[PDB]
């Protein structure tokens, strides 16, 4: 299937700053990619269901971007609320469905 | 809105009957899947399952040993992991999948 | 007569907004064009069948 | 396909008919009526909207010498006659062939929404009636004419009572 | 003994359509495309009243011909009315050169 | 849907045909071709009708210092022309087209009076044709074209040849 | 019938997805999409290959006293040009119902080539899609979008399947 | 559902003379009901298919008219042959159909 | 054209089977109902069959004693009569309804 792996194993800027983190396809996806936001303990959750287009409930503060094989996730701004595990999935070929294996981002 | 329960655990060679019930969503509109965690690790799909019962996907890692069925009526999706190994310890989640299957499918409700 | 129009043919004024008029070849103004026609009706409706 | 129309159905073009043990007559499906209202509607105002005059002064005044002209005058008037005249007769039919085409696909697909959420639990009779074969009464009535009607529960009743 | 019947509305209109294939079709509503009303009067177009003479012709009423004198004068005509009885102008025979063309002028 | 005509059927546009131990051939179904061809003609009648000239002379003449009158009949003629020939191909286009889409739309209603009537007596198999499971002769062969087949006469012989 | 479309279908108009257990994607459904394209090629290029403008030149001078001649040629032009921008208006506007309903037509087409192909080996499900009740791998989508599918291979497990 | 009433119970007039019935619902039925005159010791006969249409088989005698609520069945000419019991019937709203008690009409 | 039987009488509590036979009409094509007129009374509409025997509808006044069955087969329709009251005693007709049952359904034939 399509392999996606993330580069940015770890994110880690201070309270307030702007940071970003890449998903990388082995096949191009053509925005068919969701993003989500794991806090530990808990299942993940769904932050942007598109590989751009934000998911019910969730703030401003992030959004995404891509094209073919590269997606981008922004945090315009980390909250003390957001230390947390990101991961990416495909759903452009999936008699399974697979996800990166996700990075963490982290507050100084 | 779902509740889960993992089964507990057995030594390798053995088998587990793992369940879910749902009672904020339909369940009959809705397909669903397994994803399971395991610790250390990253988030590996396992397994999924249509509304109609009649559309089922396995991971090539489980193939042969998990198997899914439900129940509509009873708005309850069943697991059964047999010929378990010691790889197959993690956490097991039931999400619900997007409504709109043959396009985008999401995950977004765990 | 103190009458305003938008049209006016010898016949006297004429006050539409639809495309055609079969009242008279010589006109004055913004006017419907003239046809031979007796009977332009557009169906907006149901056949209409009552049994 | 149906023989015709219902007189007792007067809050729409489009319409269902229920007889149930509860009561019986005739009501509007609004969301078909309404699209088509719109649809036509738009139709005719297009058909009108579209013609656009300048002010103009259609008549000429030529003298006893001038008779050629006076003829040319009349040749162009003439031309203009015929050619509004012959398309306005055609638009006219052309468009009236297709609205009342129109009106009958959309009863056509009205029935099928129907037939297709009914499936197994209802006979299809014929002349645009269906006949449940487990008790409809008027909560299924309603969310059969709304396209909300639950196939699986009474498909235990309409089998048994079908043989 | 639960049924359900699709139909549509039927009325008692007598309006007749006719299309490319049939005569004479009932419908229960339609619109009529072609105006054939008039009010029997001569109006004002776009405010302004037309310029009326009456029994003389525009070569009456431009040279002063005796029986034209009892005409009003507007400042401003939005067109000129002349009866078909109309018939004062030119009283001392002779031709009025290029007469088509100033009545032409004269209309508004 | 049905991938070409009959040369056999030469009783009408539209019809059936048959095979059964009594014999075979060719027979029009008489409504359908006969509605077909009075609502086709009909609209030809239409399309010519309509035009209704008025008695004219086009040819003008004028001399050597009329040239800029010369040009505008000129100009007329053209426009004119221009407007007919452009109106008249597109006319015969569309029209063209829905004759076609009508002819086909009157096969498959033909096609759906039968299916609708014979139900599980015969198999559906493709391409225009259907065969029975109970044995129909030339009386049967007539009901069913004519729209007066008995469905429950012949389900017990029809359910039992099935398996 | 179809809620919308689809983004990942590049390569042509009309087509399928598939999912199975090896793998999943779009295709185009060629024979549909170039016939689509002919057509609609063809009656794009007719609409604008039958106007054929003669070399003219509209414009006109006339003189200080020629204004009825001036107003017969302002009518003359004003008269063509209602005439043209009437009908271009409602020729582009009853091409696009055409051609709209043509394209829907096409996709309801391609849906029953393949239902009436898989009878009972698949469930129907809606909004365009079907589901096979026996294994169906990348060879059998292959048969069934080709219009290739042996109902009989797959009788078998389908019906086991079903109940 | 629907109550039908019959107020002239007895109708009474000499041969050949003109005479009238009334029938009137509790709802609308916009002319869907019909009538039946009835000879001692036989069923009903239908007179009347619509609230105004006559049956086939029934003479040019009677004939009836009527509105939302309020029908009339008109004797032009009442004959030796026509003493009987009337009735209304009305199917505009029926699980069961319904029918008003009945008139007799009587020969002076 | 059509031929009555009322199944004459019994005390009240007991039971009576009711049949017509019709033999002037296709009896598949038209549906049957039942008229009841007691003595001395108006008319009663008591109770009424489709031709497809799907649909049934009775008078309040009877349900849950009396009941419609049909054969098509024989031309015949039945009433079972349970349950007897002293205010069953009366005429029963069986008349054939309209064709055109969904509108205009005024009992033409007795
Ligand atoms: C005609 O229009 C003018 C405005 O331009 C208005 O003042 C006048 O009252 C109108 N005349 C009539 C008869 O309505
Ligand atoms: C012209 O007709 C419209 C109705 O179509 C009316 O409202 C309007 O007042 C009329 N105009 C005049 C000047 O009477
Ligand atoms: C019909 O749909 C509306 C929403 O448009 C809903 O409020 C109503 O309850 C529905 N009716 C039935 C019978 O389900
Ligand atoms: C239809 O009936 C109504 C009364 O209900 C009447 O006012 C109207 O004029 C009638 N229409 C025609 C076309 O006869
Ligand atoms: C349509 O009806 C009119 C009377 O209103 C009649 O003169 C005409 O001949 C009829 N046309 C056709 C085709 O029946
Ligand atoms: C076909 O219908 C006609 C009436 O139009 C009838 O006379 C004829 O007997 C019917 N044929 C068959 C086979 O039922
Ligand atoms: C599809 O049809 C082509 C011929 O046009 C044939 O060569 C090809 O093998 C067929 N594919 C399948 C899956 O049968």
């Amino acid at each position: 299937e399509i392999v996606m792996t993330q580069s940015p194993a770890t994110l880690s800027v201070s309270p307030g700053e702007r940071a970003t983190l890449s998903c990388r396809a082995s096949q191009t996806i053509r925005s068919d990619l969701a993003w989500y936001q794991q806090k530990p303990g808990q299942p993940p959750r769904l932050i942007i269901y598109g590989a751009s287009t934000r998911a019910t409930g969730i703030p401003a503060r992030f959004s995404g971007s891509g094209s073919g094989t590269e997606f981008t996730l922004t945090i315009s701004s980390l909250q003390s609320e957001d230390s947390a595990v990101y991961f990416c999935q495909q759903y452009n070929n999936w008699p399974p469905l697979t996800f990166g294996g996700g990075t963490k981002v982290e507050i100084k | 809105q779902l509740v889960e329960s993992g089964g507990d655990l057995v030594q390798p060679g053995g088998s587990l009957r793992l369940s879910c019930v749902v009672s904020g969503f339909t369940f009959s509109t809705y397909s669903m899947n397994w994803v399971r965690q395991a610790p250390g690790k990253g988030l590996e799909w396992v397994s999924y399952i249509s509304s109609s019962s009649l559309s089922r996907y396995y991971a090539d890692s489980v193939k042969g040993r998990f198997t899914i069925s439900r129940d509509n009526a009873k708005n309850s999706l069943s697991l059964q992991l047999n010929s378990l190994r010691a790889e197959d310890t993690a956490v097991y989640y039931c999400v619900r999948g997007s409504i709109t299957w043959p396009t985008e499918y999401y995950l977004d409700y765990w | 007569h103190d009458c305003n129009t938008t049209c006016q043919t010898p016949k006297g004024a004429i006050n539409t907004s639809l495309p055609f008029q079969n009242i008279h070849p010589i006109t004055i103004g913004k006017c419907p064009k003239y046809v031979k026609s007796t009977k332009l009706r557009l169906a907006t409706g149901l056949r209409n069948i009552p049994s | 396909f149906i023989e015709g129309g219902w007189t007792g159905m007067v809050d729409g073009w489009y319409g269902y008919h229920h007889q149930n043990e509860q009561g019986s007559g005739y009501a509007a499906d609004l969301k078909s009526t309404q699209n088509a209202i719109d649809k036509i509607t738009n139709k005719v105002n297009s058909v009108i909207e579209k013609m656009n005059t300048q002010f103009t002064a259609v008549g000429k005044e030529f003298n006893h010498l001038e008779k050629r002209i006076e003829n040319l005058n009349k040749k162009v008037d003439d031309g203009f006659l015929d050619i509004w005249t012959y398309n306005a007769e055609l638009l006219v039919l052309l468009e009236n062939e297709r609205t009342l085409d129109y009106h009958d696909s959309n009863v056509k697909n009205l029935y099928e929404k129907v037939r297709s959420q009914l499936k197994n639990n209802a006979k299809e009779i014929g002349n645009g009636c269906f006949e449940f074969y487990h008790k409809c009464d008027n909560t299924c009535m309603e969310s059969v004419k709304n396209g909300t009607y639950d196939y699986p529960k009474y498909s235990e009743e309409a089998k048994l009572n079908r043989e | 003994g639960d049924t359900l019947c699709i139909g549509y509305h039927a009325n008692n209109s007598t309006d007749t359509v006719d299309t490319v294939l049939e005569k004479n079709v009932t419908v229960t509503h339609s619109v009529n495309l072609l105006e054939d009303k008039h009010n029997g009067k001569l109006c004002k177009l776009r405010g302004v009243a037309p310029l009326h003479l009456g029994k003389c012709n525009i070569a009456g009423w431009i040279l002063g011909n005796p029986e034209c004198e009892s005409l009003s004068t507007a400042s401003s005509w939005s067109y000129i009315v002349e009866t078909p009885s109309s018939d004062n102008g030119t009283c001392y025979p002779g031709d009025f050169i290029d007469y088509e063309e100033l009545r032409e002028q004269l209309s508004s």
